[PDB]
């Protein structure tokens, strides 16, 4: 029941700039993790172990954070990135996904 | 010497004195507000934590022959050991009970394999070791080493690789975050470490790829071929070996504090701001100032409050159920010198970490104190009570008997021949000082009234002034003392040092001091002071001895064979 | 490559039960454990339970401790997931992902289901 | 405040009493049946037992050199030390002071030769180390170590073959079944080990071709060049080294229980079902239950009786020869503790092992205390019998003075201002009580019969209106019966309340308070003191954290300190690909 | 039963006595000649001289690899640690934080180079290390280790050289000529060994050519780039490293006696060759003989003296500032156990080495028995002296009633039915022997004289013989006992064990003995002995647990270690 706030709820981004999402664990985790899931479709693999990203994503992508806060920052947002981004741990039995963000474009 | 006699004048009614009044009787209010309980006596826990795990791990050995003319010279031997991957273990090991026989690690950043007689890989079986007494297990699989010679004039080389698994008994110290294992290697990672359940919270060393965690890991027993119970087991992958042992909670496992001497019969007293634990039975008295002690604030403290609440709950079951009843929560005390004391008062049907001295020596004296001088004052207030009590029951004695023989009695008080008079309720006093030299004393012969028949005198008369004699040596200016003059007159006096008998009324002779039997009125009492002593330093075991116990001891064998060189060959020299 | 079929959608009466598969293909699968998730209409994620199929150990989320219970065909390599018990707030699509059998850093749910649909009404 | 007055009304013989009789005196019997004699005192043998043993070994080195353009780098130095053969030692050692050159062995089950400096095997002489104080010898061949350059740009590869005997210090512990050199080298075999003596049933690891055993041997002395005694020598062959000692047989060597203290005086009590040894020299008192002690249970336990009546026969003699005769066999006993008390009496002419204690400390207060709880017993008693013979004499004080003055005698005795009589042989007593509130006490003032010149008072009257006369400690006597002749000079005083009205002559005079009239005691001081309280604190010659503090290394914190050299000092976790 | 009756002869005039006279109370002159003062004991310093230094050491390994068809095989690695030669340290490190990458060293008596990389030499920085805690530093140049594989089929060689720099904590014990450092190294040199205060007499085993002393030395501190405050160090080149430590005088660090207590109190007794050290807040009493000590006997004593006048003065200042002055210089004894004791009289306004024992509970016994001994002699003291004087003031009451009833009080001290008479001023007694069967007695009735009204007898009369009773079952022979017969004449006279009351002189009745109730003149005095113990070996911790403390035990893991190869390979097959 180890709750998981990602606190941006919708991050809006003009295509271009760098953006951020956190994701605030009440007592900590060693690892938290990130899935995306662009909408009527499976979620996917996108950070694991807070800093490694996915064999298969973009470079412009970044996690960090440890003990209870995580960040994600993109370094360049792109429009082809309006996905959920969820947070995740298994530290604890049951694990837990986060509340999840979503990326919105400005056009 | 010579003779002392005491001459009495008449007494001067100036001095007066009366007998002091009863004195009061002092009360020694001797006695303890006790509370009698159950207690349960805990110290410092300094064994290291003891736990069993197991090592994987392969055997390199590279040997480079030299065929000679006639001979065979080894110019190297190159040994290591290298860990099992956990992808082997649990695929191979685990699964069947067969070892690889390629060997594949990491030697100097770079990916290396090596081949059991340079054949091509195998699954080898393992084998048990022919030295397994319970205590020590262990499995490989080669008994032999591989070495070729060649051609002569030439070198060749073997390699031999030889699967290994040993249990082992690992082993770690306070604060819990490096744990060694029976073949002298270190590991730097708490034994509780883990990723689950906040145990990354405990140090660790090695980066994150080396540890490997499971659940429900049925871990295979290599002897019967079978599979143990489901548990949670770790692996973690050393740059020599391969650790792997079950996950177990901290909070269960350590404790700072451990079992010492459960007690069934405390006392515990009352002084001023601390307690008394008298522990009767074990002879030991611990002090503890009158807080309690929140056990919180030592590390992992944890096991002491619930053990001790089950074994006193056995013991006021099994001693004390009928006899006596609780009276609230255990409590606990921080006795001095580094015990911890929980205790569980009774009733009659009417961060940091404590260090534990070495020697309970000082409390068995602290017991052995309080047990004697409980017992002499008690003893002494009996006295000083039934003194008082004596003395006021004799006064009784003293002025009933003063209107008999005011004089004597009263010499007697004041240390000094008075002569005392009553003159009503009072005593009215005069010295009596000695009589000096130079004064003829001349006993007479006849103690009869010259003339008078039936008439005579008392005490005998004197010549000095013609006076008569008193008693004990004082001498009467007059002749006073008369009687009726009554036949079988036998009568003795003391004169200087010589008693004088009389019989009828007419000297006799005399008879000396010692002469005159005696009767003892003293009471003896032969009470014997205590001897001095000299305690000496009585030790069972020197220094010394208690280091001389080890098979070898390491500085000494460092100290031999780390001047080797120096012994045995001259480094000095140099050759151009 | 890694194929995880599912048993596609389902509509069901209340009170009735399910048993959603995972068929599994482009891996040996016996060593990657099989969990199951829940993502309701529209609302975040939730963690149900796994199942290894090697040594058929089982851990579950205790809030879905009556819910659901699992099994593993040994034959045709697919992990059933069986619903008693339903109701109407089971309305949601589910998932199936594969997850390494040690807890290392390297273990996430790197393979996804394409997510059978359940709903319940009459 | 108000003086308080008695009336002692008319008594009725009602009540009746009688002296108590004489009670009886109490005795302690404090004195104890006790046996002296001599008594030796074991504790248990924790040292390791040390010997002393000789290795023999041929140190190999191989050296790869690699001369470049301007330098000469090694590439490899192979250490390695192969024991000498017990067929090189008995033939060329200890018969010629020589070693030979060439270093045959076995490695990897195969056949291996070595030759120092790659040339003929020759018998060089043994030469003494430069370091040989007394205790660490060493004798060797060649002070130098061989290697060899070669034209730059190959590999060359030299031999060093150095052959080396040690003296060592072999040390073994209990049971006995291994022991480690003074070299650091653990050998697993028992230092027991022979042929005779059914000393082949010993333990060992090795098998049987690498132990050889020579009775009569005789080893050379290196630096006198001449042989020793003869001896049984073993010869156990390593994969290493070759270790020969003095074969000792293992019932003479070892020992189980070593000599703490001898003792020459003890005293041996009789508690219950206990025996007490209270030695008074050491201050030191042990217990032992009263049956006799098998040290037959006890391991490797021969030298307790022997080396005792070697011993108790020495102390026997040297003082106890004319005074004390012995009384049978010594007597083996476990003290508590853990402590082996063999002990012989005098008379006065007319399968486990033990572990002890390692303080004595809990003996010594036994000594301590049934040092103290003698005396003061001893002490105690004469208190008692003493004060139990004193009251039974103050009785005869007591019932001899009752004719004289009943009252004041039978008051102090029941804490009551009573009256009492004497009905021949009894005491019938009658209460008196105080006087009330509102009642006038007029002192009269004259002592003279009214009318008589002759006859005149004896105490004086007084009107309260009852007309009595005045008794002593404020009685009231209620009638005026005290006469007596008109005697001159009469000065008297008389307790008042709180006064002493003075008399003189019958007639009144003056008073005075009763604190200006001096006081004599018949009270005897005695000022008895408590003990007070004591708090023992725990007092430590030196912590457990310094009783560690005195070695050169600790094994522990340089291993700590050692096996993350390569965590320290080099990354472990990249790789190159 | 028979009630005993006693008959009293006629006392002939034969025996005589007189009460013995006072006996002279002994004065128990218990009292102890003290001096107090202030007192420091020192106990042997057991601890090894700890100071820190520094070793510099390359560390070359030589990597040889075969690159075989699909993977590549390491067959040999040979790791050599090699000291920095000191012109060296003084040249580039001190100067530049910078060590070079050629290994210049010796080896097997030739001198021998060897590169980082084989390449060029380079002056590679000094990067400090990633465990760089407090308490261990260390600095180095290269994380890296080189190795090649080359074409397949064949040997390629690779060489690693990495300059390492250690903060050390060295470590040395008496006689202090070696010392080992926390790298397991043990040097053959004393750690007091320099060139300058004859320090070169100091033990060392290596030739001077390894020796370098540098006065005015400033070793540059790596982190902070600079250059510390000049003092001697030392260099010393070992043949693995360079030991480099601050050179500082023998006379100054170490010290064979260490301070155990300070003591603000004592108390110096004087016994018969020995004195006592009353320590009273410590519970604890040391005794010596009452000789001083020399401690130039000692090795290396030269701090007591100077720090125990550090002390003493403080004490002195701060508490005995106004109550107190010295009486000369302090003292030094050498207390029974192994202590040390400083000893500084007050008073009011008014070479061999010491061995010290690991137990001071010999002492505190001699306290706490010196405690009780003292206290329990004071007090049987006046009990002795006060008896003495009551048993002395009691002989006049004695001696003052022997007029009124002699022969019940003589009877008490003859412990014997006696009759006595007084004869003047002595005593005549005389045996009443009792009166057995065979005899009939007849108690009368009428006490009255037969024939008279106004005379009539004392005591009733008795027919045996027609004599009259008298008082504790005497039967007097006459019948003498005459009074006037005076009216209400109620008595009660002891019968046998019969109390026999008469009204007007005639009888009435007779009642048992224990009918007539009984006052008490015995005064209570419960004493009451102590009991016997059983003092319990308690010991807080067994030698097993004292063993059981460390992370790794030497002699333990040598036993596994050194059957290695008896386990895992088969050491007795050969092969041709």
């Amino acid at each position: 029941q180890i709750v998981l706030s990602q606190s941006p709820a919708i991050l809006s981004a003009s295509p271009g700039e760098k953006v951020t999402m956190t994701c605030r664990a009440s007592s900590s985790v060693s690892y938290i993790y990130w899935y995306q899931q662009k909408p009527e479709s499976s979620p996917k693999p996108w950070i694991y172990a807070t800093s490694n990203l996915a064999s298969g994503v973009p470079g412009r992508f970044s996690g960090s954070g440890s003990g209870t806060s995580y960040s994600l920052t993109i370094s360049r947002v792109e429009a082809e990135d309006a996905a959920t981004y969820y947070c995740q741990q298994w530290s604890y039995n049951p694990y837990t996904f986060g509340g999840g963000t979503k990326l919105e474009i400005r056009r | 010497t010579k003779p002392t006699f005491y001459v009495c004048p008449p007494p001067t009614g100036s001095t007066i004195v009366r007998l002091e009044p009863t004195r009061t009787c002092p009360d020694y209010h001797l006695g303890k507000n006790f509370t009698e309980g159950i207690a349960v006596v805990y110290k410092e826990n300094i064994a290291a934590y003891k736990f069993k795990a197991t090592v994987y791990y392969k055997d390199v050995i590279v040997s480079t022959a030299w065929a000679g003319s006639s001979y065979t010279q080894i110019t190297n031997r190159y040994a290591d050991r290298v860990p099992i991957p956990v992808s082997e273990i649990t695929d191979t090991i685990d699964k069947f009970g067969k070892c690889s026989s390629k060997a594949t690690y990491v030697r100097n950043n770079h990916k290396v394999e090596a081949f059991n007689e340079d054949k091509n890989p195998q699954d080898m079986p393992l084998i048990a070791s022919k030295y397994n007494s319970v205590g020590s297990k262990a499995w490989h699989t080669t008994n032999d080493t591989y070495m070729v010679a060649g051609t002569p004039g030439t070198y060749r080389t073997g390699t031999s690789v030889n699967c290994i698994i040993e249990e082992v008994e690992a082993r770690s110290i306070f604060p819990y975050d490096s744990f060694g294992l029976s073949t002298g290697d270190i590991i730097y990672m708490s034994p509780f470490f883990g990723l689950r359940d906040g145990a990354y919270r405990e140090h660790s060393n090695y980066a994150m790829d080396r540890f490997h965690q499971f659940e429900g890991y049925r871990q295979r027993d290599l002897d019967t071929r079978a599979l143990l119970e489901p548990a949670a087991r770790n692996f973690l992958v050393t740059p020599h070996l391969t650790v792997g042992w079950n996950w177990k909670p901290k909070r269960t496992e350590v404790c700072s504090l451990v079992k010492w001497r459960e007690v069934e019969d405390v006392v515990r007293d009352e002084y001023a701001h601390n307690f008394r634990f008298t522990m009767k039975t074990l002879s030991t008295t611990f002090i503890s100032e009158t807080n309690e002690f929140n056990l919180n604030q030592i590390h992992l403290s944890q096991c002491v409050k619930e053990e001790a609440r089950a074994i006193i709950n056995r013991i006021y079951t099994t001693r004390y159920n009928s006899s006596h009843v609780r009276t609230g929560d255990i409590q606990t005390y921080l006795a001095r010198g580094g015990f911890v004391v929980v205790f569980q008062p009774l009733l009659s049907n009417s961060n940091r970490t404590i260090t534990t001295t070495s020697s309970v020596e000082f409390a068995m004296l602290q017991f052995t104190y309080d047990h004697i001088q409980e017992h002499v004052n008690e003893m002494l207030a009996r006295i000083s009570s039934s003194w008082c009590q004596l003395q006021n029951r004799e006064r009784a004695l003293w002025s009933g008997l003063f209107p008999i023989n005011p004089s004597a009695l009263a010499s007697t008080i004041l240390d000094q021949r008075v002569k005392a008079r009553i003159l009503g309720d009072v005593i009215s006093v005069s010295n009596c000082p000695e009589l000096g030299s130079d004064t003829r004393i001349i006993l007479q012969n006849s103690m009869r009234v010259s003339g008078s028949t039936t008439r005579c005198y008392s005490r005998p008369l004197i010549s000095i002034v013609e006076g008569q004699l008193g008693t004990d040596n004082e001498l009467i200016m007059s002749r006073d003392l008369l009687e009726p003059c009554v036949a079988n007159h036998k009568r003795y006096f003391l004169f200087g040092h010589h008693y004088v008998y009389y019989e009828d009324y007419r000297y006799v002779r005399e008879i000396a001091v010692h002469d005159v039997g005696m009767i003892s009125t003293y009471v003896d009492l032969n009470l014997t002071l205590l001897k001095d002593r000299e305690f000496m330093p009585l030790q069972v075991y020197t220094r010394d001895e208690l280091r001389d116990t080890g098979l070898l001891d390491y500085s000494e064998i460092q100290r031999r064979n780390q001047m080797h060189s120096l012994r045995f060959y001259d480094i000095d020299k140099v050759v151009q | 490559e890694v194929q995880l079929q599912q048993s596609g959608p389902e509509l069901v009466k209340p009170g009735a039960s399910v048993k959603i598969s995972c068929k599994a293909s482009g891996y040996t699968f016996a060593d990657y454990t099989m969990h199951w998730v829940k993502q309701s209409h529209g609302k975040s994620l939730e963690w149900i339970g796994y199942i290894n199929p090697y040594s058929l150990f089982i851990d579950s989320n205790q809030k879905f401790k009556n819910k659901a219970t699992l099994t593993v065909d040994n034959s045709s390599y697919t992990a059933y997931m069986e619903l008693r018990s339903l109701t109407s707030e089971d309305s949601a699509v589910y998932y199936c992902a594969r997850f390494p059998p040690y807890y290392g850093f390297d273990s996430h749910f790197d393979y996804w289901g394409q997510g059978t649909a359940l709903t319940v009404s009459s």
